[PDB]
């Protein structure tokens, strides 16, 4: 419960500093393999989930094209219908 | 007629040596600059020699020794190095004192203030003010290892080491935080060495820890003992529904050692932190004791829609213009993730020093909304004043 509210807030976070021109949207869409096993490792993912996270991760980014401050709010969305949390304590 | 008085070195003088002495004729040894009269292994301040009938001097020449400035004054959170020849006090040697960065700096006015010379006087001297050594202040924002800016949807609220350096738990009454300031002050919230409703009898317990981030290792590095509180007059314990003045400093009775896990903030100088939309962070040991630190960004929002919100929640309300509202109500989590009495931590862009706006005052609705502290700028003068005591 309390993983969905944290990624939601986050989400609206990131909205909230696009609409202030601080973070492009399309910077966004980068990230690395070594920071996804860096930021699963630090939340306290399961070592074997981090291959379902990370696909999770790669398909939510894929899914989303839209290049405005809504991106954020669309890609969260992605994370609950994969069920992300559940690979989460 | 005894000898001509011969000088062993090259610094010894004598002082008018006349052509010939002879019974009860004396002459006075003196020293050029920088060495001073030794005479075997004591010192001498003055040597004079007379005839004793015999031809022979009633005492010998002395030697003439360089002086020794001794062992350089130690500097607080600095330390020197040997711009000469290292373990050589003596005359004519120059060291270079140096502060411990990042976490102290030296005051100003460059290869001019660090500089200290041994003078003939005998003492390290520099020349502005000879003296007295420097003094290593402390560098007040800039943290070592900041809170990384690309956040992401996957984002873990615990906090890193180095992340927030100067946060602060306090045991008093209850769990609460605040921040360090300098090496010696705490900046926190009032209500929380003072109770609202409770009042009364005061279970007098306090305690201090900061330095860590786990809860058992921060009471595994020590008790910090305070020896002064400093509470704003504009805070009252009785009146529970009023907040107003909640701050408050606490003096360390020893200083701490600043390092990469322990590192002050700076105070607000400009208005434009609190300006709308602004990211601040702040940081809380959770609720319900939870163990490591947890962080979390919010807005400041506009001070008009919080008082909508205020009056429309049927409550009795204490805005005023010393307080800024944070969080937005689209915000899933509560509105108590200022957990303790912590500190609204934002960063200037401009200097990259970050900067301590707000203080965790009081939040009535653990459960959803927007999130009350106080304008730390407004109160700058009086934290000032207090600290300069």
């Amino acid at each position: 419960e309390d993983c969905e509210n944290i990624f939601h807030d986050n989400a609206y976070l990131l909205k909230l500093d696009c609409e202030a021109g601080r973070v492009d949207p399309v910077e966004y869409d980068d990230i690395s393999d070594e920071e996804i096993y860096e930021i699963t490792v630090d939340v306290g993912v399961s070592s074997e989930d981090q291959e379902k996270v990370a696909k999770i991760i790669r398909e939510c980014i894929a899914q989303v094209s839209t290049q405005d401050c809504t991106k954020f709010s669309e890609i969260y969305d992605c994370y609950m219908k994969k069920k992300i949390c559940n690979y989460y304590p | 007629k005894c000898p001509q008085p011969k000088t062993l070195d090259e610094f010894t003088i004598i002082q008018n040596l006349q052509p010939q002495y002879q019974f009860r004729d004396y002459f006075i040894a003196t020293c050029k600059q920088g060495y001073q009269l030794i005479e075997g292994n004591q010192v001498l301040h003055s040597f004079t020699a007379v005839c004793q009938d015999d031809g022979t001097w009633h005492r010998a020449m002395p030697r003439c020794k360089i002086k020794d400035c001794g062992q350089p004054r130690n500097l607080p959170n600095g330390d020197f190095r040997y711009t000469t020849t290292m373990g050589v006090n003596t005359y004519k040697a120059r060291i270079q004192y140096y502060c411990h960065e990042p976490y102290y700096k030296m005051q100003t006015r460059e290869s001019e203030q660090g500089v200290y010379t041994c003078t003939a006087q005998g003492i390290w001297k520099n020349e502005q003010k000879g003296e007295k050594i420097p003094r290593c202040l402390p560098v007040c924002g800039k943290p070592v290892n900041p809170v990384e800016q690309r956040q992401r949807i996957i984002g873990g609220q615990k906090a890193k080491m180095g992340n927030f350096p100067w946060q602060v738990f306090t045991n008093i009454h209850g769990r609460g935080g605040g921040a360090l300031l300098g090496d010696r002050w705490i900046l926190t919230a009032a209500h929380t060495l003072y109770p609202k409703e409770h009042e009364a009898q005061s279970n007098a317990s306090l305690d201090v820890f900061l330095g860590h981030t786990n809860v058992e290792e921060l009471m595994k590095l020590g008790n910090h003992p305070i020896r002064r509180v400093s509470v704003h007059p504009d805070y009252r314990q009785d009146e529970s529904y009023n907040f107003e003045g909640d701050i408050a400093l606490l003096e360390l009775e020893n200083s701490v050692t600043l390092g990469p896990n322990l590192l002050p903030i700076c105070l607000p100088d400009n208005d434009t932190f609190y300006d709308l939309g602004l990211m601040g962070y702040v940081s809380g040991f959770g609720v319900m004791e939870a163990h490591d630190l947890r962080f979390v960004r919010l807005p400041v929002a506009n001070p008009q829609a919080c008082e909508n919100w205020l009056r429309g929640k049927n409550r009795m309300d204490v805005f005023s213009q010393n307080m800024f509202c944070a969080g937005h109500p689209s915000l899933k989590q509560d509105a108590c993730q200022g957990d303790a009495g912590g500190v609204f931590a934002v960063r200037d862009p401009n200097t990259d020093r970050w900067v301590a706006t707000g203080i965790v005052s009081w939040g009535i609705g653990c459960s959803r909304g927007y999130g009350f502290y106080t304008k730390v700028l407004n109160y700058v003068d009086w934290i000032k004043k207090e600290m300069e005591e």
